[PDB]
């Protein structure tokens, strides 16, 4: 049982790791809480049991992408991975361990916990959220997280944002084109529908006719719905109403006072046109203008969530 | 729950002295928790020092201490212990005890809740 993990002692390179929690059950891998006996440092770590080869390199993958983007305070800090042969495995299961830098938790959790966010949280959540996905954009070759999520936003012991989960990441652009048949594009979104939720979609991957590019804009799309959330506590396209997500049919509160100095920014990163969105360059450079504007440093840690 | 920790045993100390800080326990389970020191330095903020497993088989400290500071602990009585020596100017700050250990540059998990103890390495 993945829960009668707990207890045992797991030996990962030099490290001698105490299993003493569960921090999150994801069907495939566990997460656990992890404390080395030798030295007291606490660890998050992710246990992968499986044979499917999908999973196995997809892991891998996920392994490779935190390396590129280690030491980056934004970035939850990879600490290190190990995986063991079927063969050699105690359950003959093959065995892949995950392992980073423990954190405080997840933000939804220490959101709700605290009326409502004022323009400097939601400006301090926001950017910190931003450069780490310009750091991935950075990349060469460019990282694509995908899977952008308030979910996936951790909050640092230090109270700083650290973006989590890189499983769903990619480095690869695709391009529809005039030679792509009727059915490429019927088995392409038959295999964005298996792995993601309607209410995350974007109109570039459910309309395959567009010939919209599918790349880095992904990401955009998905902080422009992230801004919306901190705001006005609730997704801007939640029901998931896949017409008004290609439409770009949402609706700002009318008679907001409060959040208007981000309207701006939210109407242009929910472009329906991935070429008509923001790049991620543009958008921390106009919070580092509205952080600049309202004297507060963005990148300073956010004592109101701690 | 309800978690109550008081620490004592801080004061005016001179450099190269000693000192032995204390802490008890209420409203959890102290034999169920691995136990650390944490001090706030002025103008540094807070830092682990050192910590103890819940069956004191293990004890750990940070660089800066090695040598110098040993940790203890009683679960009978839910008492936690700190025996500092040869102090230096830079252990000065202000020590409490938490739950839990540390993550990556000796940050703390948890957050201190009590007023904590003042320690001043000072040559009068
Ligand atoms: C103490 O709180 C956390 C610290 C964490 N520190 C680091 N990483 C986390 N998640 C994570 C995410 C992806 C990974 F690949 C790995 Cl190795 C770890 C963490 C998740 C944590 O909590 C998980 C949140 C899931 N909760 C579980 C309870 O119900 C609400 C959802
Ligand atoms: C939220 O997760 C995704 C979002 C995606 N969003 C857009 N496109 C995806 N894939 C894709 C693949 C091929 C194509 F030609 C095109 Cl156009 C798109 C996506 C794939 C996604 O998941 C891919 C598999 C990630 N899992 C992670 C762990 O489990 C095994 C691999």
């Amino acid at each position: 049982s993945q829960s009668d993990f707990v207890g045992q002692t797991v030996e990962l390179g030099e490290l001698r790791l105490r299993v003493r929690r569960v921090l999150a059950e994801g069907g495939f891998a566990f997460v656990y809480e992890a404390q080395d006996v030798g030295s007291g440092r606490e660890y998050a770590l992710k246990r992968l049991l499986s044979n499917e080869e999908e999973k196995n390199r997809a892991i891998i993958q996920e392994v490779c992408f935190m390396k590129k983007l280690s030491g980056h305070p934004n970035i939850v800090q990879f600490c290190s991975a190990a995986s063991i042969g079927k063969e050699e495995s105690d359950t003959g299961q093959a065995e892949f361990l995950l392992l980073t830098e423990l954190c405080k938790g997840q933000l939804v959790e220490f959101l709700k916990k605290m009326g409502p966010l004022s323009c400097d949280t939601v400006l301090k959540i926001f950017y910190q959220t931003c450069r780490a996905v310009q750091h991935m954009h950075r990349q060469k070759p460019p990282i694509i997280h995908r899977d952008l999520k308030v979910e996936n936003l951790l909050l640092s012991n230090q109270g700083t944002i650290k973006l989590c989960d890189f499983g769903s990441a990619t480095t690869i652009s695709h391009y529809p084109d005039y030679s792509w048949s009727a059915q490429r594009r019927a088995l392409v979104e038959e295999e964005i529908t298996r792995n993601t939720t309607p209410m995350y979609r974007t109109p570039e991957i459910i309309d395959l006719y567009s010939n919209f590019p599918i790349g880095e804009k992904q990401d955009i799309w998905a902080l422009g719905c992230i801004l919306y959330l901190l705001c006005f506590r609730q997704h801007p396209f939640e029901d998931g109403a896949k017409l008004r997500i290609v439409n770009g049919k949402y609706s700002i509160p009318p008679h907001d006072t409060q959040y208007t100095v981000f309207h701006s920014l939210i109407r242009a990163m929910l472009q329906v046109n991935p070429e008509e969105r923001l790049s991620i360059a543009e958008v921390v450079h106009q919070l580092q203008e509205i952080a600049a504007a309202r004297n507060v440093n963005p990148k300073s840690p956010i004592t109101e969530l701690l | 729950g309800q978690v109550q920790l008081q620490e004592s045993g801080g004061g005016l100390v001179q450099p190269g002295g000693s000192l032995r800080l204390s802490c008890s326990a209420s409203g959890f389970k102290f034999n169920d928790s691995y136990m650390s020191w944490v001090r706030r330095v002025p103008g540094k903020g807070l830092e682990w020092v050192a910590g103890i497993w819940e069956d004191s088989s293990a004890a750990h400290y940070r660089d800066s201490v090695k040598g110098r500071f040993t940790i203890s602990r009683d679960n009978a009585k839910n008492m936690l212990y700190l025996q500092m020596s040869s102090l230096k100017s830079d252990d000065t700050g202000l020590y409490y005890c938490v739950r839990r250990g540390y993550s990556g540059d000796y940050r703390p998990i948890n957050n201190p809740s009590s007023q904590g103890t003042q320690v001043t390495v000072s040559s009068a």
